[PDB]
């Protein structure tokens, strides 16, 4: 059956992540609490959910376009490892001139299942320059 | 969440609205007519996992059922569920606008809340959601988002 | 997915470009002039619409030079595969001085980030993992 | 058996990328040098390593959660193309009130092998609006 | 409105790459006919045919676009005039960008930077063929620094 | 200059109660290779440590950090007390992946393991007796 993003509620305050459409990049993450982010300040915003990411991705906590364009809100950190079972936190940066209010139940970020490799690492003495990175046209 | 979800009523009302029998929804969900009857009657417990499946079975995004449940927890009734025909029509415009208009995409906060605010505005103005032009909705939508 | 389709929304658009067959992103170009003061942001229009290949989203990502030389950054950045509107680039100027964008300036790149579209499932509690527990061996 | 993440030291100051767990999203990147980053300033922090990413990915230089949440450290730029064979640089932004010290051998970011398409660009006169964008429920 | 001059650009570069109408027709899958109608004029040329000609010629597609825009903007292309000097300089710039951190973390545009270096060298009476990568690199670092 | 990887591999193979035959089956190195690695007759770098780490069941980077001690001290305390390290690290590892206060604050799991062992030693607390929930409180304390 279909790839599952599994989550559990760590409190009565959490909201189940949501997606408006089958092909949205991200699940909506919701604050579990009220915060006041002063101008040029940060806060760790708790969702009170834990997630089990599907195999072959990390969870990227990614900014909302609206919050970026209208209120100069960004997302710091944002790497959730496959093995992370703790409370999912959103590191919100307020770069705006005005304070940014978070209320419990507010949509503050989206969770994207970014497909990655988990490569083995190999030391060599020197990398040769690439084909596409050397020589002239032809 | 303490406050009950009222999911049984929501699924019954939406299945009826979509002119489906217990049996047709049964074929689509995989739930037996017994299970569905027991969900609608408020006997079996209904959580996010059942609502994901009911969503797919009804052709309604699951999160809307969540939002409708939230109307009961906050108001004691659902204006959206009471007049869902209007919500469905206005949501089709809001959805199309979000995905096709850069002003909406780069400012929208929540498609559900914005569908409600737009329906409230049309009722005030005594405009029929079934008659309004998309290009006019879009101007209404940019106005509603202009506030913030 | 082998095709990135785009269409111009105005005469002011530049076709996205990629020097190398293995560059991470396509260059996106401003369609207009903007003056971003110190510590402010702007929404820069490209006047292009795109149709991402299936199984990715479009990440609008920073240019390394603009970042390392002019303290320029990209907020937002997530373009859903169904998004057919004007591709906007949210530029953040964290530098001490104003940052000038002119029509035809290269302000960001577009990466086709491969992703899953997983179904959501609630459980009462998740087990601490076999790698998030145990001693060596 | 590839493929792998190949790397080479450009100096004796480099540290071999490390990954604590088989399924950590990122390899740890280490500074090769000392840097003082005053408040609201940036620095290009050299690793003195070069890398050959595997095929079908780019390298994303991604933020450390603890560094963001506790010291308001962010990563600018962060796109590393398959053909890049220069010194891997980390662009650190200090949005904190206090200066941020980097010492040789400090972990300042993570390298993620982000899987991507390399598609062919095709101009079209107009894209249609997707079905999923509108239609009515059902 | 203003014509692309793509037929002339393609012809001039095809000849520069020492390929026949047949060799280009091999590599591209355009008929030896279609190719001639494209160079001879009248048959038109989209961004989509220019992607195919780029791969065909072994020249990055975007450079055809920037040559076409020298014509629209200035009525002439210094790049298409001395293309052999442009190939040589581009190869050094491309190498620098992909193999040196100072350039990778500073370059704005590989094409504009090739032009700006050829122009600095023309105005020093220095011949491209008469210098080497390390010479170009010192200069490249100088012009990218602010 | 010297890595001491040979000693580190021999000691950890013995710590994990593996025969050379077993470590060979797992790593893909012959017994002759493993013996020459262990005895310093064949150089060991990043690429061998990646294989040995997988074969031993110990993250490769820990062998790098143990090697770092030798260079920075003449010996490795951690290698000398690897039983205590394995135990504390199992708690640190668990706290990192299951507790948000650690995940959003931790700088380096190996240095935090060392800091906690030094704290248990100074407090005369035995790493095999301490309550996970108490370790967690000590951990939050050293990070803050």
């Amino acid at each position: 059956q279909g790839m599952q993003l599994r989550f559990a509620r760590l409190s009565e305050h959490a909201t189940a992540p949501t997606r408006g459409s089958a092909r949205a990049a991200g699940y909506d993450l919701y604050s579990a609490y009220d915060y006041t982010i002063p101008p040029m300040e940060k806060a760790v915003v708790k969702t009170d959910i834990q997630i089990a990411l599907p195999s072959g991705c990390y969870g990227r906590v990614a900014p909302r376009s609206g919050l970026a364009a209208k209120h100069f809100i960004d997302v710091g950190a944002g790497v959730i490892d496959e093995d992370y079972r703790g409370n999912v936190g959103v590191v919100l940066f307020n770069f705006g001139k005005e304070k940014f209010e978070v209320k419990k139940g507010d949509r503050i970020a989206q969770l994207i299942c970014e497909r990655i490799f988990y490569p083995e690492i190999e030391e060599v003495q020197a990398l040769d320059d690439t084909e596409r990175g050397s020589g002239g046209f032809g | 969440a303490e406050l009950p979800t009222h999911y049984g009523t929501i699924i019954k009302t939406l299945r009826k609205y979509m002119k489906l029998t217990q049996s047709k929804l049964s074929e689509r969900t995989g739930f037996s007519q017994n299970t569905i009857s027991n969900h609608e009657n408020g006997n079996r417990n209904i959580g996010v996992n059942e609502i994901e499946i009911y969503g797919k079975g009804l052709g309604i995004p699951s999160y809307i059922l969540h939002r409708i449940s939230d109307e009961f927890k906050e108001k004691g009734y659902s204006p959206t569920l009471n007049d869902f025909g209007k919500f469905d029509k206005m949501y089709s415009y809001v959805n199309k606008a979000y995905y096709n208009d850069g002003d909406i995409y780069y400012s929208s906060y929540d498609l559900y809340d914005e569908t409600i605010k737009l329906l409230e505005l049309l009722k005030e103005s005594k405009i029929n959601v079934n008659d309004i032009d998309y290009d006019y909705v879009l101007k209404l939508y940019k106005q509603i988002l202009s506030t913030d």
